[PDB]
RNA sequence: AGGGCUACACACGUGCUACAAUGGCGCAUACAAAGAGAAGCGACCUCGCGAGAGCAAGCGGACCUCAUAAAGUGCGUCGUAGUCCGGAUUGGAGUCUGCAACUCGACUCCAUGAAGUCGGAAUCGCUAGUAAUCGUGGAUCAGAAUGCCACGGUGAAUACGU
């Protein structure tokens, strides 16, 4: 009887546990404010469970592996908002509705012969 | 309350041998011993004399090892740091709980030179006093020791490990597990001061072990199917005996006999105690089947 | 405690073999691990395609080297001496490490 | 800079400094190898070193053993 | 760790039991040697052992 | 065998680093992917300010090593000054490779401190994990990358319209 979800993003991945309880969070045995609390993105791991109800009335013990920071949370986005499946379609429905239950496609993507990086070319020169 | 926790220094005096009450009309044994708590030692009461002595030895060795002033700072700074690299080929890793084990068995070899665990402060002063002047440096001999047990068993990791083949993969199995046998999580005060040098020994048959290994397969396929028929002779005949007979001493030399009988079969330019045939490690267990 | 590794270029090829390997030991022993899969060495080339110019006219090829674990865990000579002799595949190589 | 343990000289250039400087200076030393280093031994003497095509002459003072016999033979010739 | 195999022919039956061994092989109390005398039956008797190249890892009481 | 391919009144190409405060510096601190390794990667310990050196395992390798990712964040500071920018260049002295580093390596210690305060005519690349920026690995190779091929971090703007 434990709610649980697992989110991905690029070069990451998120495994989430959670558990009717009064609000608490622990990512890698560590506290939010102590892991995104001091830069950008510790937004984007909480606002869909204010967006959905029961905002307190849960805790949550959440890990993820691999990627930057936020990859990462978005991770931790993902997999949270898969990991209310648990309570139904009456919320999935405008969960999707919000655009929150589809895993992010994009990847960086490779270097190419001939080519600097992704898609600059080198310059052209004297016609 | 002789019984309590928190215990650092022997002000007990003559510990009681046994405990004993009355409640109407009949009376309640017990046995009091000591007790080791990593932090430091207690006393608590037991049903059973023999494993009271064993409680109450392993509280006196943490007792008298924080009554020594510093004798395990005193050997990490004296010991030679060769010998300590030699502690470093440790697969585990950790040499300062090797050199603990190792001060462990200089301990119980030295109370057993002394006669054993006593009961009163007096034979504790008088042992305390003695294993205070000698321990810092009987050790040495132990700790040179596992110096040169450890190199036996770098030069056998380093045959073990590597390209293997099969048919040297049968016998590299069984030298796994003898190896598994002899060496463990503090194998010093597990096998005692008294068999270390036997463990040499031990190590010099699986060494010579290895030569003839090389060159034929079969004559080691023979032997090694005599020192496997043994072997589940000594499992399916230990695992019958009742639970204290699964534990005794006098039942746990025959692993020992079975490794003199390895001695004999591979290595006899070094000898055995005594001599040791199939016929001899049978006529062996059923004398002491019981 | 027979670890049973295997290194192929052709993981269909590999996958035969080792469904040889665990059938055999399954058949003459106990308690096998399975064809545990490791991460395939995946070995990277690029070259010019152009004997003279052509700096950006390149091709790229890889090594897909694929890698099995068995571990066999009762090493009894019954079925070591049935799984000797027999793997006899043909594009694989064998580690049999303690 | 170079190898600590031993500044490099050419084997022959040695023994024929040294059968020059033990004998007196008589003649002056013709040699190829610029990669060897001028030793306090070789001071007051006439060197000849190839740069491809001749051999210039150098006089070796007290400050020449800090440096190189190839220092002091331009090959390049620059107008 | 004794199995069993039977051999039957035009009147003979013989019983013969596997050890692990080095290769020797014991028929009626005594060696193959001072029994069979002719070189095909030591042929036979060795065939399936050189079969399947078990001709000296085990050891078999006929 | 040596020299030359590495020269030099100059012109052009492609890049690297800057001209700084969205930053320079000191301390602390979090997060990646991918690859390599047996004449090889090379832990730990010790020496040196460091390049490295002595000792020396583990690793034919999801184990060991390269390997501390860096931009990111919290503090203190600079304060708009060719200035704590930039580091060219040059002098002394070293570390490694290799028979050997002058022509003609790379790297470290000290000292120096150009030009350069965003660049004309013109001109290039880029439509989303893209541009831009930040590091990491590889092949070649004894030693040699600002080159080439890969890998991830943060992460845009704009597209009315022909």
């Amino acid at each position: 009887n434990q709610y649980y979800g697992t989110g991905r993003r690029k070069s990451s991945a998120a495994r989430v546990f959670i558990k009717p309880g009064n609000g608490k969070i622990v990512i890698n045995q560590r506290s939010l404010e102590q892991y995104f609390g001091r830069e950008t993105a510790r937004m984007v791991v909480r606002q869909p469970l204010e967006l959905v109800d029961m905002v307190e009335k849960l805790d949550l013990y959440i890990t993820v592996k691999g990627g930057g920071i936020s990859g990462q949370a978005g991770a931790i986005r993902h997999g949270i908002t898969r990991a209310l499946m648990e309570y139904d379609e009456s919320l999935r429905s405008e969960l999707r509705k919000a655009g929150f239950v589809t895993r992010d496609a994009r990847q960086v993507e490779r270097k190419k012969v001939g080519l600097r990086k992704a898609r600059r070319r080198p310059q052209f020169s004297k016609r | 309350g002789i019984e309590q926790s928190g215990l650092h220094i022997w002000s007990f005096g003559q510990l009681p041998e046994s405990y004993e009450q009355k409640r109407g009309n009949y009376k309640v044994k017990a046995w009091p011993a000591l007790v080791d708590e990593r932090d430091s030692v207690a006393i608590k009461l037991f049903d059973n004399p023999l494993e009271q002595k064993q409680a109450m030895w392993n509280g006196l060795r943490r007792l008298l090892l924080l009554n020594i002033p510093s004798p395990i700072k005193y050997l990490h700074e004296k010991l030679p740091n060769k010998a300590k690299l030699g502690l470093y080929f440790n697969p585990y890793g950790k040499v300062l709980e090797l050199i603990d084990d190792c001060i462990s068995c200089g301990v119980d070899k030295l109370i057993d030179a002394n006669g054993g665990p006593v009961w009163t402060e007096e034979g504790f002063a008088a042992l305390h006093e003695k294993v205070r002047a000698e321990l810092n440096d009987t050790v040495v001999d132990i700790a040179k020791q596992v110096e040169q047990i450890l190199t036996a068993v770098f030069n056998i990791n380093k045959r073990l490990k590597g390209r293997v083949d099969m048919t040297m993969a049968l016998g590299l199995s069984d030298i796994k597990a003898q190896m598994g046998g002899l060496v463990y999580r503090g194998f010093v005060t597990g096998n005692g001061f008294k068999r270390l040098g036997d463990t040499l020994r031990y190590l010099q048959a699986i060494e010579k072990r290895l030569e003839k290994l090389a060159v034929d397969p079969h004559r080691d396929r023979a032997q090694m199917l005599k020192v496997e028929n043994v072997q589940q002779a000594w499992q399916q005949w230990i695992n019958k005996l009742p639970p204290a007979r699964r534990e005794d001493e006098d039942v746990k030399e025959i692993r020992w006999m079975i490794e003199e009988l390895r001695v004999s079969y591979f290595a006899q330019q070094l000898g055995t105690p005594y001599p040791i045939s199939d016929k001899r490690i049978l006529q062996a267990m059923e004398q002491i089947s019981g | 405690r027979i670890r049973i590794r295997l290194k192929a270029f052709d993981h269909r090829l590999i996958d035969q073999a080792t469904a040889e390997i665990v059938e055999t030991a399954k058949r003459t022993g106990a308690q096998v691990r399975g064809p545990i899969p490791l991460p395939t060495r995946k070995e990277r080339f690029t070259v010019l395609i152009s004997p003279h110019v052509n700096k950006d006219a390149r091709d790229q090829y890889e090594i897909r080297t694929h890698l099995r674990l068995v571990d066999i865990v009762e090493p009894t000579e019954k079925t070591v001496d049935a799984l000797m002799r027999l793997d006899l595949a043909a594009g694989v190589d064998v580690q049999i490490s303690l | 800079r170079s190898l600590k343990k031993g500044p490099f000289i050419d084997l022959h250039l040695l023994k024929k400094v040294e059968k020059a400087v033990e004998s007196g200076d008589k003649k002056p030393l013709r040699t190829w190898s610029r990669r060897s280093t001028i030793f306090p031994n070789m001071i007051g003497l006439t060197i000849a070193v190839h740069n491809g095509r001749q051999h210039v002459p150098v006089f070796v003072t007290d400050e020449m053993v800090g440096h190189k016999l190839g220092e002091f033979a331009p090959t390049r010739t620059y107008r």
